[PDB]
Formats: structure tokens, C-alpha cells, sequence
RNA sequence: GCUAAACCUAGCCCCAAACCCACUCCACCUUACUACCAAACCUUAGCCAAACCAUUUACAUAAAGUAUAGGCGAUA
RNA sequence: GCUACCUAAGAACAGAUUUAUAGGUAGAGGCGACAAACCUA
RNA sequence: CCUCCGCAUAAGCCUGCGUCAGAUCACUGACAAUUAACAGCCCAAUAUCUACAAUCAACCAACAAGUCAUUAUUACCCUCACUGUCAACCCAACAGGCAUGCUCAUAAGGAAAGGUUAAAAAAAGUAAAAGGAAACAUCACCUCUAGCAUCACCAGUAUUAGAGGC
């Protein structure tokens, strides 16, 4: 977007983002604390615990992760309760909408010890990079269909290694197939 | 935009006296 | 604007195509717009069995009074005018149902000993069951407002109040929260304010005619 | 007064790029605008 | 108006941190170290002006004769401009004559 | 600057508060205040 | 058959066109050249369907039924083009090995900068080319001060960005 | 045939064929009333009229008879937040009148919520005799 | 007195409009009577094949697996293409292997390129 | 009470070091952002200061601001 | 590119006329029916 | 009731009172437009003819002395590409101009009175007795310099070319 355009928990190109952060503004940036490139220690959906704030100590699940603001959306807690459908005379409906939380503001949960565990994205024989806990010997992996359409090519068709390597051009092979009988050749001109 | 840390405190003290004169407490 | 369809039609006329942005994030709401089954007052153990599969520790008879205490907390939510424990206590479907008319006013209501004891009636069941208690307690309410005029509700003498207050418990880490309050069509009439309010007639413009 | 009675043929003549690049002082003019970093590098 | 509105940002400044802790440590370098190296080299600062502190006109004169063949053309024209200015400035118009 | 002139509203309120019983536009601004107040003292 | 210039009439009004993902490049790389021609033509048809549908959606001033479908077909066509370019590049590398596919050179232009000019296929020769000889590709000494000035501007932007980055880093470390 | 130099051709060269022509096309509904025997398009910035005939004959084998070209300059009265002249996408449009009496009409293309549906219709609006008293209390 | 626009079609007088054009490639030549003759020789020629019976659909189904991005490395492709011929020939002068001295006689030469897109 | 005020932080500042910039396809010295037929170096000048004006006059530390030169008048 | 003067090559009705278009004369200048007038407030 | 305008091309600008909605004497965003026979955009070599104006062009009548033509020989086969087309438009004061073709008020086009009242001073018009003002250029002429050629004078030769005077 714009230089130092402030991203938010809404979509990265939303119209509501344009009523939130319009292109005509040059706002004050937020200070981003840089973490290591392989060290984005949050995965979408994993169970963690907020070590701070109201309802801390409970178990939540980070679903949305906008690495630009470097905050974590652990659903299950850390929410305000705000009306929606603010019409002219409609009574509205209160919804518990949840805002972000900082990466240093929450701790990932030990999958076997059921405790807030700070883990290191270490190496293994099977895995080159994987988060490995220090309080316990456990590796935290990332957690988690198609009906064919009328224009959908099957995998059975996709298994054909039909690119038999030749020394001729793609145009040449096609003309061999197409039967475009070439009479004249190109004349030699210079490079002015 | 005076880079300073005291004259602010002076104006804050004056404004607090103004707040006291605005409506004296019980 | 009138609703979503009116806004969309005047949007097409205004040409403002709302572009569909693909987002995985949704609302993890824990309230229900209504209840699974409303027990009409003057065999439901399947819902109790389905509820016991998740909680596995529930005494029905002792569930009421503390919830009544939570209901008393609702009175405290008006008596302290404290939306904090209110949002910590009841459902979001109840928060607008308990505050958006209650705000910008003073309420010093309270509950007192039951004319008739509350009895558990309801049981229900992306899982949220609903249990109601029929209660006839003593009430002491008064509608004080921006003018400070205590306007609706008797001053000191409590009155008998019977209703089927329904709380609800969702299924995560929470507990029962207040859902709604069943009032039958056979309920007694309420006492309104002493202020007289005009019901305006069908407002005819200078062109039409009045029937 | 209506002095500015411009015409496109004479405009691209007296202000174009070929004429402004025909003598090396104009090349210097092009370079001066370039280090000035404008957009309308010619006319 | 011309004042602040609130108390400004709280001046978190530790007066006893490490990058100021040695401020002048090992800086009596000459006579306390058997005359190996003077303090006149211990300064980490620009080579235009590392310890021959004349006037403003002198400051520019040293800047020229030290590093003039190392500047972009704007700095050379600038240094020449102010050098001409100062050479006119010293001996033309003032209070004492 | 390495220091700008920071004490203005305090200075002006030191100026004008010994003549705040006047009439006309000089009830307000520092120039009219100084002239009339100096005359008055 | 103009009937393909609109999409499948059955899917109209369904609010979404169930289309798969784009063809993977290496997966597409296993197909024959004749098959590549077939894929490119099918891509052309689907892309035309996408363009007509989107322009009509603007004409009807409504939302799009399958917004990702157009860009997905575009991306798949681009991947097929990447495969085609890879094969042509392998041919150019094997058969002669010249690096830039068009023959050309690096030289200097009348603005004094260093650039790479492209030769153009043209009939008459460089000893008689009435236009190419008019191309003043020579620079006498009168380009010196401007060239060094260009160096100066480049250096100014360079030191500016470096100072900005390191000072931002210093404030960042101050935040910890 | 856009975005590339075509090969140089001499008096008697080979027929410069194509392989995978990139010049995609877009044919829209007519805007004003038009005759039946012609369908127009927003062709891209490159190809010829005979090229449009050829591309149609390749894609669908249509009986192209007449071909038309008009250069709609994009407008230039619309400004950004920096207040600059920013011309729109200019476009050259074309029209192929098809033969043998064919006449193709424009296809008539483009011919959580329930919780709110249990809320907006279930408002239970404030009674006139209620007069602003909150209905959460039942007494 | 306006300059920031592009130099598209509409600039000035008649012939000043006449010379330049938008991004076409020329097709013909201008001869007597101000009459243009466009040869079928220099024209574009877009001959696509028949699309019937090709089982490769325009989109690919999501049920298929993923692979590794194997770029067409020139040495890798050259080895894969020339391995059997060289293996037989050494077990048995690169003209048998098809090395091209010059592409002066080929329809689709490479340096310069005469193919299209 | 309104207009208003106020707010940090964009990035600029100088230095340190270090030699840098120039090919998505394309087109680009003709009317630059269009695919096509028969020529280069030649001394910078001038004021200012002479209380006006003219010769004269600039465009690491140390000897030393001494030896050279001045309408022997200003200084360099 | 206005205007002054000239060239090229057109136009109108009665000349020391005006004008559509290109082009040329650069200040230490050109131009000037010489007004010590003009050459972009 | 106005129209010495108006309609077109030319130039010149660049979509600029088209459509669907907002609200800013009561402009903004999105969508759509202008489909060429007119006009440009040209013209395969080498040589060679090209005195007989135009004015209704036949007379008269001239001067300022004429604004338009191929031919010879050789080589040559394939056809409809590209780009302008809109509009209440352009330069300036915060009075005016615009080249050319048709209609000389007309088939086209246009509205000087926001609403009232009926003051003076002013501006414009109507009316008023009785009187009726109570120097530079230049033709002509003279003088002087210059006996002659390939970029002006001049493609000229002292009845010439240039410079002064009245
Ligand atoms: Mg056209
Ligand atoms: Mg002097
Ligand atoms: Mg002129
Ligand atoms: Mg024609
Ligand atoms: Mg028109
Ligand atoms: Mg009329
Ligand atoms: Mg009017
Ligand atoms: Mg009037
Ligand atoms: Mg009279
Ligand atoms: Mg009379």
C-alpha cells in the first residue's frame, strides 16, 4: 500500500480498511519489534495461553496472524462486546469481537505438559527446522475435499510425462504436427 | 514545539489551579 | 437506509460494488438468537443426558439459586450500574437485552425473599443448552432518569414477581449465562409510569385524506 | 491581450526533443533537467 | 497557544549506563602511559577537524586543504562559496578597526 | 536552536494580569496591554 | 461459434464457479508441446470468458461470481508461458548459447549514461542506414559535470537510506 | 500479437505463423442500440482488424465480414490525493459484423445471517404506553 | 501549454495526427494514388490446432499432489536429451548428435529469433 | 462554547567506513516513449580593495605568515 | 508561435492593404515610413 | 421579445451539463460513447521536354511581366491496413480576438425583468416653449562611391548597385 501505511486486524485490502486507513493519510507508524525470520513462533489454530490481561491463564487458539503488526489473534478470549448492525432503528446485536494480542504478550502451550512453554525452532534429523520445547522434550508441529468441475483436469491426465525432449523448437514440433509446409526461408539482414 | 520538561509542569500547575477554581470540591 | 437489501439496491444505484474480500476469520460468538425449545408455562431429560456428556457434573436443584444469585448480580449490575460483571455474567444476546434501554438512567432495584421458590423447567441444546427457572420473588425497582426523576416503580414496598428466567450454558470453558426471560401471554399487566404519553395518529400530509 | 496563440506543429518544433537535442548545449540542457529530476524532460 | 497540553514523555534516562560509564576512562593516555601516544590521537571524530581548532574561517580552510578532493561537487562549490565569504568577512567591516 | 524560547504563556500572563480591569480590545493582547499598563503604573 | 464468448449458461446466477487451482509449473512441464498449444488455447478461451464476465459485471454493476477464477487462469497461463520460455531458453543455450535472446549490446547514449541498446531487424546496412547513422551515440567531454553530479545524487540517496535504516535500528534497540 | 518484435519480412518471405497468440479479447454488450448483424469488442491495444477476423476464426470460426476501429481516449478529469492529472485507461474498440445472417444477442448474465434474521424481525418494538421504560425488568 | 499527458493519437493537426499510431504492427505498404497494398505475406497468421479430444482441461483438479519446482536447467536438459545418443556413439563429428553449425537454414532459428512469443 | 489549540515521528543533519547506479517482454535521438531503403577541443571574464580611479587582486605539525613581489599604493 | 522585417507557398476586394501555415534574423543583437518605437504585464 | 449571427470544416484543447446515484440561484464517484468512401499516411531507376499568362478569354487593353504538362527505356502482379471523427470547446479582462465555405434573417439559435417600491446624486434615451452660441517615408530632381561574377548585392553590369539632400 502506501509507505508506512498502518495495517490492522481487518483485511489487507478491505474497503472497510479504506474507511479505516484511507490512501490519503500519512499516519503515525507503530514501532514494530523485529523477531528472527524463522522465529515466527505462532501457528494458525494452535493452543496457547495469555500470560497477561483479563481472563489470563485460560487456553486459547491463535487463528489470525498478520505478521506486519506482529500481533496474534488468539480466539476464545481477549474480546470486547460491541453491537453490530447499527441501523437507523434496528436494535442491533451484541457480539463478542476479539482484538489482537502481542507475541510477547502470550505464551505457547506445551502439548504434553499443558503448560505455557517457550520453545526454540531447532533442528532435527527428520526436520530441518521445528519448534522444540526446553521444559520438555516435545516438538510442536503446525496443525491443519475437491470434487472435479467441468473444466477440471484429472490427476490421471496430470501424470503423463508427455514432454519427450527433442532438439527441435516448440514452433518446429508444432509445425511438424500442424503440417505447415515451409517454402521460403528468412533473408539475412544486419543489426543497424 | 518547545523541547522541554519544566515549563509544561508550570502550565500544568496553573491549569490545576484553574480546575480548582472551576468548581471547588466539597 | 432500511436494511441490507435496501442498502445493496441503493448501492447498485450508487454503483458502489462491495468487493468480496476472502477472510478465514469469523465471529466465534457464544450466544443464540432465541432458545432451542421454549417451555410454555400454565420428558426433557434427553437434553439433560446430552448436556451431561460434556459437563459430567451438574446438580439441577443447586444450579438455580446461585443463578438466581447471578440474577441478583444482574440486579447488582443495575444497582452498581456496572456493565463489567454484566458482560462477565450473561450472554451477548442478553447484554443488549439488559443495557441498551437500561443505560443513561438510574436504577436502584433489588430482589428479596421469594413469594414462590424458583423451579427448574427447561433443558436444551456449536453447543449451548438452556435451563429456565420459574421464580416469584420480591422486587424493589424505580425508574430514575436523566432528570433524576424516579418515574416508574414503587418507592420502597416490594412486589411479587413471577417469570421463567432462562439462562444458558455453551459448550468450552464457561458456565451458565442469562439467555432470556419467558413471560406467558397469561402474564399480569405491568404498572407504567405516571407520565402520560400521546400515541400520535396516522400523520397525514397536506395532500392526502384522513380516514 | 491574446499573445499566446500557440500551435502544435510550431510547439513541437520550437520546444521538441530533436531540436532541443540538435546542438550539444541542448544536450547539456537535457542533462540539467535530468539532474534536476523533473518529469517533462523535453516538450 | 504556545505551551504543551499534558506532561511530556517521561524522561527515562539512566544516568549510570555502560556507554557513559567509561566516559574518559583510559583518556589520560599520555603522561600516565609513559609517553607512547598523546591524547591528541585518542579522539574519534572527523579528520577535517580532529584537533586544530581555529576560527570559523580557519575551520573551513582546514576542511578544504584536508579533504576537498573527496567531496561531491555541491560540497566543493559550497566550501568555496563560504570560503570566499569568510575571506571577505575577516578584514572588511566590523566593530574594531 | 539548541534551545528555543519556551516560556511565553507564563511570560504573557505575567504581563497582562496586573491590568485586567480595562475596556476595549486592550483587555486581551500583549501589545495594548503593555502600553496601557505601563502608563498606568 | 459465438456461444463460447459467454461462459457456461448453466452456472449463471450460482454466485460461485467451482474451479480448481492453477496448473503447477513443473507439473505442467511434463506435458507435450502440442499439449502445451492445447493448454494455451484453452487458457485463452477461459480468460476471454473471464474478461467478458467481469466487464459485464461492471455493466450490470454487481459483484463477481468467481473473482479468483480470472486471476487464477491468468496465473496458469503465465506459468505455461514460463515453461515455454524455459524451453526456448534451453534451446537458445544449447544451440548457440547467446545470453540475451535478442542480439544487442552495452553502450553509451547521448545522455552520457551507460545502457544496453537493442539492435533492430532492418533491411539496409549500417554503412548506408539513413536513420541509424543519424543516431548520435557519441559523447564528447561536455558530459563530465552532469555525470559526476548523477553520481552525487546516487550517493546522496545511498547515505540517506543508510542513515535512516541504522538510526531506525538504534531507536528499535532503544525499544528493547 | 503484442509485446514482441515480429520477424523482419522481405519480398517473398515465409508465412509468419503464430504459436500461442497472447492478444486476448473482450466482447461486451452494446451500449446504445445497434444493428443485429454486428458484434463489437474491446480488443487490446495491438492487433489489426484482419487480425481480429483471424483470431475469431481460430477461436470460434465465426463468419467475419466487416471490421471496425475507434480509439476512445480515456478521460483526464479525475484527480488523486496528490491533485495531479491522471488519465484513465484509454481503449481502442473494434467491431466485427458477422456474415450469413447470424445475429448474437448479449447473454443476460447475472439474471450468521439467520441469527440476525432472528433479531431484526424479532425486535419487539417499544410500546407507546411503555414510554422509554426499559423492558428488561418485567415488573 | 499542456505537456504532462502521454503522446497518444490526439495531439495536433491533420498530418500530425496522421503519422503516429497506437501499438500496432504494420501490415502493408503505401503506393500510388495514396493506396495501401497489404500482402498476405507480412500479415499476422494465427493458426491454432484443433482442440477436440485433448483431455487436459483448462483448470487442474485440486486433488492432485504437489511437486518440486524443477527449472529447465540447460546442462540438465542437455544431458537428458543427449545422454543416449552420446552413450551409443562413444560405444560406437557431432553431426550425428545434431549440433548446429549455423541456424541460417532453419525455419525457427535462435540467434536472431524468428519465432513468435 | 466554536474556531481552535497542543501532542511524535515521519525522515531529514553531519561525520565514520565503504568506491556505487544502470537488461520483466517492448519502444525510445523523426514531432524523444513509433518495427523498416542509397560533426571535438580555440588563455573564463569581470568587479571588488586602492575609503574616487587605471597597473595589482581569489574564484598532518613546524621554518612561515620569514626569504619573493608591490600607481613600493592594498596586500598576496 | 504576439508583434517588427524577410522567405516559402495560399486567400479576399483593388493597395505603401490584411491574413490561415511553416521557416529565418538573438542583446556586445536583430528590426525599424527613425516614433531615440518594438522584440511577451 | 432579441439574433452583423448562426451551421460547418480549419486550427487549438483534451471527454469537459451523455447515463445511474450522492450532496456540494436552488460538484464528486462508477458506467457507456466517436464503427468510413471525407482527410492524412505515399509514389520502382536513368536520361530527356517543359516561351506562347489569368482575368467568362473570343476582342480591346496592357504591366507589377505570369500561381500548376511530360516523354523515352528497364523492372514490377498482391490487394482494403492503420490512425481523426464527440462536446455547451480556444486565447483574456476577474473590455475583445479566431482563417475559410454556405444561410444576409432566416428552417438554426437565444432571454438583457430574483421580488417589490418609484427618493434624490449619477448614467443612457425621449420631450420641451420662447430665444437660438447670449516630424518620417516618398515619386521627381541633384550629388557622391564602385569597371564587375558562383550563400546576399546578383543569378545583375553605370538608363547598374549602394549612400545623402529637398
Ligand atoms: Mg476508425
Ligand atoms: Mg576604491
Ligand atoms: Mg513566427
Ligand atoms: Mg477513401
Ligand atoms: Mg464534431
Ligand atoms: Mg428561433
Ligand atoms: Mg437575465
Ligand atoms: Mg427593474
Ligand atoms: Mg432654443
Ligand atoms: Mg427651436
Amino acid at each position: 500500500l502506501p509507505p508506512h501505511y498502518r495495517y490492522g486486524m481487518s483485511p489487507p485490502g478491505s474497503v472497510a480498511d479504506k474507511r479505516k486507513n484511507p490512501p490519503w493519510i500519512r499516519r503515525r507508524p507503530v514501532v514494530v519489534e523485529p523477531i528472527s525470520d524463522e522465529d515466527w513462533y505462532l501457528f494458525c489454530g494452535d493452543t496457547v495461553e495469555i500470560l497477561e490481561g483479563k481472563d489470563a491463564g485460560k487456553q486459547g487458539k491463535v487463528v489470525q496472524v498478520i505478521r506486519q503488526r506482529n500481533w496474534v489473534v488468539v480466539g476464545g478470549l481477549n474480546t470486547h462486546y460491541r453491537y453490530i448492525g447499527k441501523t437507523m432503528d434496528y436494535r442491533g446485536t451484541m457480539i463478542p469481537s476479539e482484538a489482537p494480542l502481542l507475541h510477547r504478550q502470550v505464551k505457547l502451550v506445551d502439548p504434553m505438559d499443558r503448560k505455557p512453554t517457550e520453545i526454540e525452532w531447532r533442528f532435527t534429523e527428520a526436520g530441518e527446522r521445528v519448534r522444540v520445547s526446553t521444559r520438555s522434550g516435545r516438538i510442536i508441529p503446525k496443525p491443519e475435499t475437491w470434487i472435479d468441475g467441468p473444466k477440471d483436469t484429472s490427476v490421471e491426465d496430470a501424470l503423463e510425462r508427455t514432454y519427450v525432449p527433442c532438439l527441435k523448437t516448440l514452433q518446429e514440433e508444432v509445425m511438424e504436427a500442424m503440417g505447415i509446409k515451409e517454402t521460403r526461408k528468412y533473408k539475412k539482414v544486419y543489426w543497424y | 514545539v518547545k523541547k522541554g520538561f519544566r515549563a509544561a509542569f508550570r502550565f500544568q500547575k496553573e491549569l490545576e489551579r484553574q480546575r480548582l477554581l472551576r468548581c471547588p470540591p466539597p | 437506509f432500511k436494511t441490507e437489501k435496501e442498502f445493496m439496491q441503493h448501492a447498485r444505484k450508487a454503483g458502489l460494488v462491495i468487493p468480496p474480500e476472502k477472510s478465514d476469520r469469523s465471529i466465534h460468538l457464544a450466544c443464540t438468537a432465541g432458545i432451542f425449545d421454549a417451555y410454555v408455562p400454565p420428558a426433557s431429560q434427553v437434553s439433560i443426558r446430552r448436556i451431561k456428556d460434556y459437563d459430567a457434573n451438574f446438580k439441577i436443584k443447586d444450579f438455580p439459586e446461585k443463578a438466581k444469585d447471578i440474577f441478583i448480580e444482574a440486579h447488582l449490575c443495575l444497582n452498581n450500574s456496572d456493565h463489567d460483571r454484566l458482560h462477565t455474567l450473561v450472554t451477548e444476546h442478553c447484554f443488549p437485552d439488559m443495557t441498551w434501554d437500561i443505560k443513561y438512567k438510574t436504577v436502584r432495584w433489588s430482589f428479596v425473599e421469594s413469594l414462590e421458590p424458583s423451579h427448574v423447567v427447561q433443558v436444551r441444546c456449536n453447543v449451548y443448552g438452556q435451563i429456565t427457572v420459574r421464580m416469584h420473588t420480591r422486587q424493589t425497582l424505580a425508574i430514575y432518569d436523566r432528570f433524576g426523576r424516579l418515574m416508574y416503580g414503587q418507592e420502597d414496598v416490594p412486589k411479587d414477581v413471577l417469570e421463567y428466567v432462562v439462562f444458558e450454558k455453551q459448550l468450552p470453558y464457561g458456565s451458565w449465562r442469562m439467555h432470556t426471560k419467558i413471560v406467558p401471554p397469561w402474564a399480569p399487566p405491568k404498572q407504567p409510569i405516571l407520565k402520560t404519553v400521546m400515541i400520535p395518529g396516522p400523520q397525514l400530509k397536506p395532500e392526502e385524506e384522513y380516514e | 491581450g491574446n499573445e499566446y496563440q500557440p500551435s502544435n506543429i510550431k510547439r513541437k518544433n520550437k520546444h521538441g526533443w530533436v531540436r532541443r537535442l540538435s546542438t550539444p548545449a541542448g544536450v547539456q540542457v537535457i542533462l540539467r533537467r535530468m539532474l534536476k529530476g523533473r518529469k517533462s524532460l523535453s516538450h | 497557544i504556545g505551551i504543551r497540553l499534558t506532561l511530556p514523555p517521561p524522561k527515562v534516562v539512566d544516568r549510570w549506563n555502560e556507554k557513559r560509564a567509561m566516559f574518559g576512562v583510559y583518556d589520560n593516555i599520555g603522561i600516565l602511559g609513559n609517553f607512547e601516544k598523546h591524547p591528541k590521537e585518542l579522539i574519534r571524530g572527523p579528520i577535517w577537524l580532529r584537533g586544530w581548532k581555529g576560527n570559523e574561517l580557519q575551520r573551513c580552510i582546514r576542511k578544504r586543504k584536508m579533504v576537498g578532493s573527496r567531496m561531491f561537487a555541491d560540497d566543493l562549490h559550497n566550501l568555496n562559496k563560504r570560503i570566499r565569504y569568510l575571506y571577505k568577512h575577516f578584514n572588511r567591516h566590523g566593530k574594531f578597526r | 536552536l539548541r534551545n528555543r524560547v519556551t516560556d511565553r504563556y507564563f511570560r504573557i500572563q505575567e504581563v497582562l494580569k496586573h491590568a485586567r480591569h480595562f475596556r476595549g480590545r486592550k483587555n486581551r493582547c500583549y501589545r495594548l496591554a503593555v502600553r496601557t499598563v505601563i502608563r498606568a503604573f | 461459434g459465438l456461444e463460447e464468448f459467454f461462459d457456461d449458461p448453466k452456472n449463471w446466477g450460482q454466485e460461485k464457479v467451482k474451479s480448481g487451482a492453477a496448473w503447477t509449473c513443473q507439473q505442467l512441464r511434463n506435458k507435450s508441446n502440442e499439449d502445451l498449444h492445447k493448454l494455451w488455447y484453452v487458457l485463452l478461451k477461459e480468460r476471454n470468458m473471464l474478461l467478458t464476465l467481469e466487464q459485464e459485471a461492471k455493466r450490470q454493476r454487481l459483484p463477481m461470481p468467481s473473482p479468483e477464477r480470472l486471476d487464477k487462469v491468468v496465473d496458469s497461463m503465465d506459468a505455461l508461458d514460463k515453461v515455454v520460455q524455459e524451453r526456448e531458453d534451453a534451446l537458445r543455450l544449447l544451440q548457440t548459447g547467446q545470453e540475451r535472446a535478442r542480439p544487442g549490446a552495452w553502450r553509451r547514449d547521448i545522455f552520457g549514461r551507460i545502457i544496453w541498446h537493442k539492435f533492430k531487424q532492418w533491411v539496409i546496412p549500417w554503412h548506408l542506414n539513413k536513420r541509424y547513422n543519424r543516431k548520435r551515440f557519441f559523447a564528447l567531454p561536455y558530459v563530465d559535470h552532469f555525470l559526476r553530479l548523477e553520481r552525487e545524487k546516487r550517493a546522496r540517496i545511498k547515505a540517506r537510506k543508510e542513515n535512516l535504516e541504522r538510526k531506525k535500528a538504534k531507536i528499535l534497540l532503544k525499544k528493547f | 500479437a503484442r509485446n514482441v518484435v515480429y520477424p523482419l519480412y522481405r519480398l517473398g518471405g515465409p508465412q509468419l505463423r503464430v504459436f500461442r497468440t497472447n492478444f486476448f479479447i473482450q466482447l461486451v454488450r452494446p451500449g446504445v442500440a445497434q444493428p443485429e448483424d454486428t458484434v463489437q469488442f474491446r480488443i487490446p491495444m495491438e492487433m489489426t482488424r484482419v487480425d481480429l477476423r483471424n483470431y475469431l476464426e481460430g477461436i470460434y470460426n465465426v463468419p467475419v465480414a466487416a471490421v471496425r476501429t475507434r480509439v476512445q481516449h480515456g478521460s483526464n478529469k479525475r484527480r488523486d490525493h496528490r491533485n495531479v492529472r491522471i488519465k484513465k485507461p484509454d481503449y481502442k474498440v473494434a467491431y466485427v459484423q458477422l456474415a450469413h445472417g447470424q445475429t448474437f444477442t448479449f447473454p443476460d448474465l447475472f439474471p450468521l445471517y439467520s441469527m440476525l434474521e432472528e433479531e431484526r424481525q424479532q425486535r419487539q418494538s417499544s410500546d407507546p404506553r411503555r414510554g422509554g421504560v426499559p423492558s428488561w425488568f418485567g415488573l | 501549454a499542456d505537456r504532462m499527458s502521454k503522446w497518444t493519437s490526439k495531439r495536433g493537426p491533420r498530418s500530425f495526427r496522421g503519422r503516429k499510431g497506437r501499438g500496432a504492427k504494420g501490415i502493408g505498404f503505401l503506393t500510388s494514388g495514396w493506396r495501401f497494398v497489404q500482402i498476405k505475406e507480412m500479415v499476422p497468421e494465427f493458426v491454432v490446432p484443433d482442440l477436440t479430444g485433448f483431455k487436459l482441461k483448462p483448470y487442474v483438479s485440486y486433488l492432485a499432489p504437489e511437486s518440486e519446482e524443477t527449472p529447465l536447467t540447460a546442462a540438465q536438459l542437455f544431458s537428458e536429451a543427449v545422454a543416449p545418443a552420446i552413450e551409443k556413439d562413444f560405444k560406437d563429428n557431432l553431426e550425428k548428435y545434431g549440433f548446429e553449425p549455423t541456424q541460417e537454414g532453419k525455419l525457427f532459428q535462435l540467434y536472431p529469433r524468428n519465432f513468435l512469443r
